[PDB]
């Protein structure tokens, strides 16, 4: 859990100001809990970690090198063409698990925040917006054949009308 | 009876499910969001130490 | 549910079932017994002011009216004792119903258990395989050679003939 | 692959030479021991697929497909058991030889990568399945089935054949990926909508369209159980895998040339559910259910969006599996009282109480009782046609409606009135079937707590 | 109360939709009327009782469509309690007596069966909206606000014509189960004399008593309510439920005298359930079962 | 347990009436209870004044 | 009074066929009966007869599904009408779904063409 | 299953098959709703769906 | 096992084709009768009326109970719609002529009187209320960097 | 609260009390076997009558293809036993 | 009642619900004071109240909702407070009451004007 | 157990609605063979007329009589 990946801003909670005389059933019932359920369950835990400790183990995350692109492949090699497609394979699963990122970021602000997600929820919604739009340009309208040739075609297809409006 | 019942169909259930909370749910970060607690004016904050101002004078 | 209706009903049984019907609509109608009373003597006035009559023109006419008069002035909520058709509880045991030849299929440890009660069940067949063939010639024997025939069964007429075509109605579950 | 193809080519010998006591037994643990080995192909830790050779392939598609066909194997050797019993030896290892052919071209015919491959097995898969339901069959219309079955398919198939000879001479291959690498736009002429419609029409016959469902009905009636196992389960699926296949070099014709089939199968969803109402024979039920199952598949396919992709195999696998259990089930009941027709035998659930929940819960799966995979399909189809275009929701909840109105008749004109008392021949409930019922669900179970290794290509 | 629970959920899009809350506002109603009617001439107790469920419910779509989500919640939550005792008690009765649900064949329970015809008696008020049992809590705001708010003036009446009608059916479980002589079979083996029946009941009727009080005093108010208004506005509920009654006494003390019951189409209408069943399970299930059979089945597949 | 009566009113266990006449007891304590400390909510506590009982000066409307 | 409808029948009681005396109605009934009887009791001969195993068979019911199923086509002729009704139940609601979804379809296109449109959050398809 | 209970009454029955029916068609508008969802907001999450 | 000459055929064109017809369906001469030659595969099959099986009377013991119908008795066309779990045919003391009028009657006066009070509402004499931030323009999405068209609230 | 079985002696003593509260004709002489029409001289309409009463009595229909036939409180209670299932 | 005075009487003297503000505001109010706000933006977004919620009273709500958080076991105890808000919200009525009241009686200056 | 039947000399129409009911049917000149039958009910512990009152206002007594005294204790305690 990298908390900047993650945000999860700080939590403003208050003093308990009990302007009474009659107790307070959770506070006990809290205090019982944390006896009777945290206190073994954490020994265990503990004891599960003394174990790993002893006989830890290590992974890696794997690392790819970079191949050409579609662009410098040629119209009929495809020892090159398999090398960028699974590239772009590649990238558009990475792609999906960033937007499913940002998702998982604004669900939580929008619950935090509540009856305040209108005006305190905004940064989110922007950048959920933004990063939908730069899908919606490279992934939206393939099919479910898509691929890095049509990926460049919707590319292409869309540069053309930019120059065009340019000029013009 | 009723503390057999009890040991045995909650205590049990109520150990496990702690653990799986406390080291699968937790450790994770978007698994348990809680909304934000209510705080009005004197209410003062403890993981600053800080203290928030009270209201206006109220007409009447 | 234990004969067959007749080739056609007589002038007297369809208006003892009208009668019926609207004493059983006139209950429907009336809540409290004093006025069902009432209402009912005056209803059996209504009907003995022609018991002696005897044009069965007039009478079939009088018959083809009162059943216009029920049809209009009828209860469409009438009350149906739970037990029968319309009622809350019609064919609802016959989930429990199940039948006898359902234990030729027990497993020998099942049996084990209620050893008494499955040894009657074998001699009931014995019962059976033996009063079948007479049950039969009773029924070739007793039969109308004039074409005519109807729904009913005689009884037996000897010291150990049964009457024919019993296993069904005897045997058959409880209601409960 | 091979070591899946070659233990099945000897499952042979060991039912040929095996003692006339032990061969189904034998030949059984070894079908199931084959199934699990299968499981090889589900270790995908990359997006890159399998290959094993120029000859075979796997893929996320093709691997269920696989695995489905190798578990079906043994369900069928239990299912084809009590009949042909007192049948001679001989003769039921024969019928085991015919399933176990079956298996082999099936496996071979989902690990193909060559067109012209998939064909000659896509289409040696007539052999074996007319052989079953003409010489098992217990009707006197199973011969005038087998001529519907074998004449519908080569008449669907030739073209095919032909359309992929034009390819092989315009490209150099018919090889997969080779075929996708290669690709090119067309020019929206005359000559290539032909060619459109030879490539499909194989499939969109094997798979029922509509107005050619003409010989799933009469099979499967006519059929015995193993035979209307796998027709139901995976020769409807061929048609599926070869045009998920095909597809995609005919772009970009299938934008105008499938709106004929996404109408007929719309409409004929309807069509055949509504005689699933009305219907006297149990099997002619289930085969229209089939149909109008199939149907979203095609409708799915011919819009081709990840989704209805993803869709399409889940109710592939799933209708597979729920159909084999329904036919199952109605054969326990065949097997009792020599009669397809329904409403003869009634209130059951009073001496057969178990098999009552297996009747349950394969109709509680038909109507797409969530969480399910059967579910988890045509919800997905169901918003990709209402992307397409959202008035085909209309039709989509006419036919939720009449699959939830003709599963619970089915349910009720057998297992939930009162008793037909005249049945003195309702031998109570085998461990083979009630194991059979089991081994259809479970699997169901697991699907539907694991569907990650069932939404195909795309994801 | 799952559509309603769905609805509240899924109120942070309905407060901006004068379509969606006036088909509910204009539909809700529309149910409170046409059930309660029902529920004034069938003789079984579950169809009254069921009748009267469905009403309720209507209420709290009307109450959703005037946009008091919450409080539609509050009255889900506050319903159950009497709509459970009363089925309860129907249930005691009837396995008391041999499985027969037609008041017109019992009486006497107030004096037979002191217990359930109690705890009847309570939830009927509470159904009412007698002042303080679980009723009011929620059924007097609703009423409140279903005339302070901007509505539609034809729901507006008959939510209240159909507020009344429910004293109305009320009272006539509770004159044909109660109050009149003892109509059943002769008989008599009652027995409510077991733990496992007694203490539900007086466990439900302690929640019938003081759930509202209980919730509504601990609960968070997510609305603002209006108690600026005239006598005729802040009484109209209580005073209504009381009209009910009263007419109910009247039209069921006229049950006796002895004059016989000409039917009529109104009350025809109020038993057959104004022939929506009994027309429509009759011409659908024709239409689409002939289709399915005569033009698919036969003459596309097994002829053309 | 208890013995069936036939055409008669039969034998009244103590239970039975001692907790309804509890129940309704209570529910009457509790309406009375409230009517006594909560009369408005029932009549009201918020008058609702009379519309042009007010003063140009107010709502100012010139002449 | 009471208007029969075919899907509301008119009862026995209001039947004129019923309260009928003539003999060409009192015979017809003892005949229909004479055969019902006949029927019940050679299927009473099989319900209780003992030495049976299996279950008893429905002729009319064979006869039933045999008719509905495949003494269709044998019986099938050619006629108007018939043709008539074949044609409109298979191509008339085809084509009416073809235009309805072709005109939303093309509509939807000519719209994204135009950039008209909003597609806030589609990502998915 | 519950209004089913006594599976040989002909009406528990039918009242059951009147249930699933009208249900379903309460469904098709769920179903409905689902999708318009999906689609608009890639999502069926109260949170996302309450923007 | 049966035969052809027990199964069902085609239309009878004679009497001696509907007497053998009657005499196989079990039924006489002339209560039988077929079904019109309008070429759709019904054949000799009889005609018979539409009623449903809840005409039928409950109290006899029959040998198909739920379908109430006897063992050779001839079976109609449309048993699947009358079954008893289906269409049912059987009387009803008001008449559909009289029943679909006062229901769609009911159903349109209902209507028409919702469109009258939406046409002539119901409400309480008071002013829109009042939210000071401008409407709360800011909390209500707003935008920060922009300002808002203000708007002011008076007292009285 | 489930009510107790039937007896034979029950049914009889029920159905005797009900002829005996009868007043059209029955003096208060009755025996099991006392023919409505023979032995008391009653009409078809009385017998209706008395088939209602029985089953206002016991809670449950005759049919009456099967009260057509009933004039004996004997045959009555073979009928009512028959029913009930009684005398296990 | 106004419904009378509006559906069967003159429509057009009587106000809309719609279209109080409509006119001037100080057409006979000299230097017509604003209705002021007592309580601060951050001091009611950070007690969570609704936005049907916020309005000129939310510095009574808040002091309900603090005083029922606090001697919480114990309910009952915030009735003192629940009058104070009742009351804010019963004069802002009042306050929307003499708004309609005063745009009838404008309506009736324009009747009277001609 | 052994069930028992009352005597039937004590089932009578006098001081009931019978009665009057009789009193119609003889002033329209009819009698009832069957309201000794009926009269089981609307005498003994059956009879006697309840009242909505009777039943609404049942514990009343108590109800009010605690409420008093809760009353006067919270006067007390002040
Ligand atoms: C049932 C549906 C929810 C079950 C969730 C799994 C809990 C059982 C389990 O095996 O926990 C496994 C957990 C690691 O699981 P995970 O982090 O997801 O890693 C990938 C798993 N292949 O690691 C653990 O083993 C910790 C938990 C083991 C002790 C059992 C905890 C019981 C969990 C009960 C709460 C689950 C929610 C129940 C909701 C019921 C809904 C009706
Ligand atoms: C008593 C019943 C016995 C049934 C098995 C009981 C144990 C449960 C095992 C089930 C789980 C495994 C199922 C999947 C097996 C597939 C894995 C596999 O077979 O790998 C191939 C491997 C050959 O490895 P390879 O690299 O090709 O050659 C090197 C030779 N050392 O070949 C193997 O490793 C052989 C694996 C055996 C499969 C059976
Ligand atoms: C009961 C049903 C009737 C059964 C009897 C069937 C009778 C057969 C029909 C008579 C023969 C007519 C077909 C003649 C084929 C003409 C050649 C042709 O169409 O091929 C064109 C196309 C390739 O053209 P292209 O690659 O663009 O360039 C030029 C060629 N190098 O390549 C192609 O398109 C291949 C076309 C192959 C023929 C397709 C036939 C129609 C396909 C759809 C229906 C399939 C169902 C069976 C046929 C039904 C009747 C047509
Ligand atoms: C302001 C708004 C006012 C207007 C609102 C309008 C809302 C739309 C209303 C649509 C609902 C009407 C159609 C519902 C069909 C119900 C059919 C049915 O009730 O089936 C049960 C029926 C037996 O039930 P019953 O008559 O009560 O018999 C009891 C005997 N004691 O008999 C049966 O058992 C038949 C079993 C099923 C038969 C097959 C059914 C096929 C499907 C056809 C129905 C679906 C058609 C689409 C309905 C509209 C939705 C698009």
């Amino acid at each position: 859990w990298d908390k900047d990946v993650y945000p999860e801003p700080p939590s403003r909670t208050p003093a308990p100001s009990p302007q009474t005389s009659l107790p307070n059933p959770i506070t006990y019932l809290t205090k019982a809990y944390d006896l009777v359920v945290d206190w073994p369950v954490t020994l265990v835990r503990e004891f599960i970690e003394r174990q790993h400790a002893k006989n830890r183990t290590y992974y890696y995350h794997r690392q790819y090198r970079r191949v050409p692109d579609i662009t410098e492949c040629k119209e009929g090699d495809v020892l090159c063409i398999y090398e960028a497609e699974m590239q772009w394979r590649r990238d558009f699963k990475v792609d999906q698990e960033i937007m499913n990122i940002i998702q998982e970021r604004l669900k939580a602000c929008q619950q935090r925040e509540g009856e305040n997600y209108q005006q305190n929820c905004a940064k989110e919604l922007e950048q959920f917006t933004k990063v939908t739009k730069a899908y919606q340009d490279r992934y939206l309208d393939l099919g479910a054949y898509y691929s890095a040739r049509k990926c460049l075609a919707k590319q292409k297809q869309r540069m053309l009308e930019e120059r065009k409006a340019a000029r013009q | 009876r009723s503390s057999l019942f009890a040991v045995s169909h909650v205590l049990i259930p109520m150990w496990f499910v702690h653990y799986y909370v406390k080291y699968h749910m937790a450790t994770k970060p978007y698994t348990i969001v809680s909304s934000k607690p209510r705080i009005f004016p004197g209410d003062t904050i403890l993981e600053t130490g800080e203290v928030i101002p009270p209201m206006r004078d109220f007409p009447d | 549910a234990f004969c067959a209706p007749p080739a056609y009903l007589t002038h007297q049984q369809k208006v003892l079932r009208l009668y019926k019907r609207a004493l059983r609509h006139l209950e429907s109608w009336c809540i409290h017994r004093d006025k069902y009373r009432y209402f009912a003597c005056l209803m059996r006035a209504r009907f003995e002011e022609h018991k002696n009559e005897k044009d069965m023109m007039r009478a079939t006419q009088l018959l083809r009216e009162a059943e216009e008069e029920f049809w209009q002035n009828q209860h469409p909520q009438p009350y149906i004792f739970p037990d029968s058709p319309g009622g809350t509880s019609f064919e609802r045991y016959e989930c429990y119903k199940v039948p006898e030849w359902c234990l030729d299929y027990w497993h020998p440890s099942e049996k084990a258990m209620y050893p008494d009660y499955f040894s009657k069940r074998e001699q009931w067949k014995k019962l059976r395989m033996e009063s079948w063939d007479r049950e039969v010639k009773q029924l070739q024997e007793e039969t109308s050679p004039d074409g005519i025939m109807t729904e009913a069964l005689p009884p037996a007429r000897r010291e150990g003939d049964l009457p024919p075509l019993w296993w069904h109605i005897v045997t058959r579950p409880r209601e409960r | 692959m091979l070591k899946i193809i070659l233990p099945s080519l000897m499952l042979l010998p060991l039912t040929w030479l095996s003692s006339p006591k032990k061969t189904w037994t034998n030949v059984t643990s070894y079908s199931f021991l084959i199934s699990l080995t299968s499981l090889t192909l589900l270790w995908q830790t990359d997006e890159n697929y399998k290959n094993f050779s120029n000859m075979f392939s796997s893929d996320p598609l093709s691997t269920p497909l696989i695995i489905l066909t190798a578990w079906l194997l043994p369900l069928m050797l239990m299912a084809s058991q009590n009949h042909l019993k007192k049948d001679n030896n001989v003769l039921q290892k024969l019928y085991i030889s015919m399933l176990i052919s079956l298996q082999i071209l099936l496996i071979m015919t989902f690990s193909a990568t060559e067109l012209i491959m998939f064909y000659i097995l896509f289409e040696a898969t007539l052999i074996p399945t007319l052989i079953i339901i003409t010489r098992w069959g217990n009707q006197t219309e199973r011969l005038n089935a087998g001529i519907y079955f074998l004449f519908y398919t080569l008449i669907g198939s030739i073209p095919l054949l032909i359309a992929l000879i034009l390819i092989q001479n315009h490209v150099g291959t018919l090889n997969l990926m080779i075929l996708s690498f290669t690709t090119h736009t067309l020019d929206a002429s005359w000559s290539n909508n032909l060619l459109w419609l030879a490539c499909m029409m194989a499939f969109l016959i094997k798979m029922p369209l509509y107005g050619v469902h003409l010989w799933l009905p009469k099979a499967h009636v006519e059929a015995p159980i193993a035979g209307s196992m796998i027709l139901a389960a995976i020769l409807l699926k061929l048609g599926s895998y070869g045009m998920i296949r095909i597809s995609i070099i005919l772009d970009p014709l299938t934008k105008y040339m499938a709106y004929p089939f996404i109408l007929l199968s719309l409409w004929g969803m309807i069509m055949t559910s509504s005689i699933c109402l009305r219907q006297t024979d149990l099997k002619s039920l289930i085969a229209y259910s089939s149909v109008s199952h199939m149907a979203l598949v095609i409708a799915s396919i011919m819009i081709q969006t990840p989704w209805s992709f993803m869709g399409a195999t889940m109710l592939m696998i799933a209708h597979g599996l729920t159909s084999s259990l329904l036919f199952c089930l109605a054969n326990s009941n065949y097997e009792r009282i020599h009669s397809r027709t329904m409403i003869m035998a009634r209130g059951l659930q009073m001496v057969f109480p178990l098999m009552a929940t297996w009747w349950l819960m394969a109709s509680l799966a038909n109507l797409a009782l969530p969480p399910s995979i059967n579910l988890m399909g045509e919800l997905f189809i169901t918003m990709s046609l209402f992307s397409w275009s959202n008035f085909t929701i209309i039709l989509m909840g006419i036919n939720i409606i009449i699959t939830g109105m003709y599963s619970m008749y089915m349910i009720i004109t057998t297992q939930r009135g009162k008793l037909t008392n005249h049945m003195i021949n309702l031998q109570p409930s085998h461990t083979r079937e009630l194991t059979l019922m089991a081994l259809h669900m479970i699997p169901l179970i697991l699907l539907t707590t694991s569907p990650k290794l069932i939404t195909g290509l795309t994801m | 109360v799952a559509g309603i629970f769905l609805l509240v959920r899924f109120h942070p899009l309905t407060t901006n939709n004068n379509f969606i809350l006036t088909t509910m506002l204009c539909l809700g109603a529309l149910t409170t009327l046409f059930t309660a009617i029902c529920a004034l001439t069938q003789n079984d107790i579950k169809k009254i009782i069921a009748f009267s469920t469905s009403s309720q419910l209507g209420l709290m779509m009307v109450t959703l469509g005037m946009n008091q989500p919450h409080l539609a919640f509050l009255h889900i939550c506050t319903h159950a309690f009497f709509k459970a005792m009363l089925f309860m008690c129907s249930g005691s009765i009837i396995h008391s007596l041999a499985d027969e649900q037609d008041i017109r064949k019992m009486g006497n329970i107030t004096k037979i069966m002191p217990f359930t015809s109690s705890c009847l008696v309570i939830g009927s008020l509470a159904l009412t909206g007698m002042p303080f049992l679980t009723g009011f809590y929620s059924k007097d705001l609703i009423i409140e606000a279903i005339n302070t708010c901007n509505t539609n003036a034809w729901a507006l009446l008959i939510t209240l014509i159909a507020t009344s009608m429910t004293a109305m059916y009320s009272m006539r479980i509770i004159y044909f189960v109660t109050m009149t002589k003892p109509r059943f079979p002769p008989l008599i083996s009652i027995n409510e004399n077991d733990p496992d029946l007694m203490n539900p009941i007086k466990r439900l009727a302690f929640g019938s008593i003081f759930a509202g009080f209980v919730i509504s005093y601990n609960i968070p108010p997510t609305s603002i309510p209006v108690l600026t208004m005239p006598w005729f506005l802040k009484t109209t509920a209580l005073i209504i439920s009381v009209l009910g009654f009263l007419i109910a006494l009247e039209l069921n003390n006229l049950t006796m005298k002895l004059s016989m019951n000409k039917a009529n189409p109104y009350s025809s209408f109020s038993t057959l359930l104004g022939f929506f069943p009994s027309i429509i399970h009759r011409i659908t299930p024709m239409k689409s079962l002939n289709l399915s059979l005569k033009t698919s089945l036969t003459l596309l597949d097994l002829i053309w | 347990h208890i013995q069936p009566r036939y055409r008669e009113f039969p034998q009244l266990t103590r239970s039975q009436v001692i907790q309804g006449e509890f129940l309704s007891s209570l529910m009457w304590f509790w309406i009375l209870w409230r009517f006594w400390h909560d009369s408005d909510a029932v009549l009201g506590h918020f008058s609702y004044p009379d519309p042009s009982q007010w003063t140009d000066e107010e709502l100012g409307i010139p002449p | 009074k009471y208007k029969p409808a075919p899907l509301a029948t008119l009862p026995s009681t209001l039947d004129p066929a019923e309260y009928d005396v003539s003999p060409e109605t009192r015979r017809a009934q003892v005949e229909r009966l004479s055969i019902r009887a006949r029927l019940k009791r050679e299927y009473l001969l099989q319900y209780n007869d003992p030495k049976r195993v299996s279950h008893i068979e429905d002729p009319a019911l064979i006869r039933w599904t045999y008719a509905r199923s495949a003494n269709i086509y044998p019986n099938f002729r050619p006629t108007p009408k018939n043709s008539l009704l074949g044609a409109v139940a298979g191509f008339g609601p085809l084509i009416f779904w073809y235009y309805v979804f072709k005109t939303d379809r093309d509509r939807k296109e000519r719209l994204i063409q135009e950039g008209k449109l909003d597609r806030k959050f589609n990502i998915s398809y | 299953l519950l209004i089913g209970w006594w599976y040989g009454r002909t009406d528990a029955n039918t009242a059951a098959l009147q249930a699933i029916l009208y249900n379903r068609i309460g469904d098709i508008g769920f179903i409905l709703a689902m999708v318009w969802f999906s689609l608009n907001m890639n999502s069926w999450e109260l949170q996302q769906i309450m923007f | 096992h049966m035969t052809k000459d027990m199964l069902p055929g085609s239309y009878p064109r004679t009497p001696e084709e509907r007497a053998a017809a009657a005499k196989k369906y079990n039924m006489r001469v002339e209560d039988y009768e077929p079904y019109p030659d309008d070429g759709m595969g019904y054949g000799d099959y009889p005609m018979l009326p539409n009623r449903s099986q809840h005409e039928r009377d409950p109290w006899y013991q029959w040998d198909h109970s739920e379908l109430r119908m006897n063992w050779g008795e001839p079976i109609h066309w449309d048993l699947d719609m009358y079954i008893r779990n289906r269409v049912d045919t059987s009387p009803t003391p008001v008449s559909w002529d009289v029943m679909c009028k006062h229901l769609f009657g009911f159903v349109a006066f209902m209507v028409f009187m919702f469109w009258v009070g939406h046409v002539f509402p119901s409400y309480q004499p008071v002013g829109p209320k009042q939210y000071p931030y401008n409407n709360l323009y800011l909390e209500r999405g707003g935008d920060p960097t922009k300002e808002p068209e203000p708007v002011v609230h008076y007292d009285i | 609260s489930d009510a107790p079985p039937l007896t034979l002696d029950g049914i009889k003593d029920r159905v005797l009390y009900v002829l005996k509260l009868y007043d059209k004709i029955d003096p208060e002489k009755l025996s099991v076997n006392s023919h409505f029409m023979k032995d008391l001289g009653l009409d078809s309409l009385d017998q209706v009558e008395i088939i209602m009463a029985m089953e206002d009595e016991f809670g449950f229909e005759i049919p009456d293809i099967d009260a057509e036939k009933l004039m004996c409180p004997q045959e009555i209670v073979d009928y009512i036993a028959d029913k009930k299932d009684v005398y296990e | 009642a106004h419904l009378t005075r509006r559906y069967l009487w003159d429509a057009s003297v009587e106000p809309d619900p719609e279209k109080i503000p409509s006119f001037p505001p100080d057409l006979g109010f000299p230097e017509r004071k604003e209705r002021v706000m007592v309580a601060t933006q951050q001091e009611m977004m950070d007690a969570q109240l609704t936005l049907q919620q916020r309005d000129y009273c939310a510095h009574y709500l808040i002091r309900l909702l603090k005083c029922k958080r606090d001697s919480f076991p114990n309910f009952l105890a915030c009735k003192h407070e629940q009058h104070d808000w009742d009351y804010c919200e019963h004069l802002d009525y009042v306050k929307r009451m003499k708004e309609f009241e005063r745009e009838r009686r404008l309506l009736q200056r324009k009747k009277r004007r001609a | 157990g052994k069930m028992e039947l009352p005597d039937y000399r004590q089932w009578k129409i006098e001081g009931t609605p019978l009665e009057t009911v009789q009193k119609k049917l003889a002033a329209r000149g009819l009698r009832d063979p069957w309201a000794r039958n009926e009269a089981w009910r609307y005498m003994g512990g059956f009879a006697g007329n309840i009242t909505f009152p009777s039943v609404i206002l049942k514990g009343f007594k108590w109800g009010f009589a605690a409420f008093v005294v809760a009353l006067g204790a919270e006067y007390f305690l002040d």
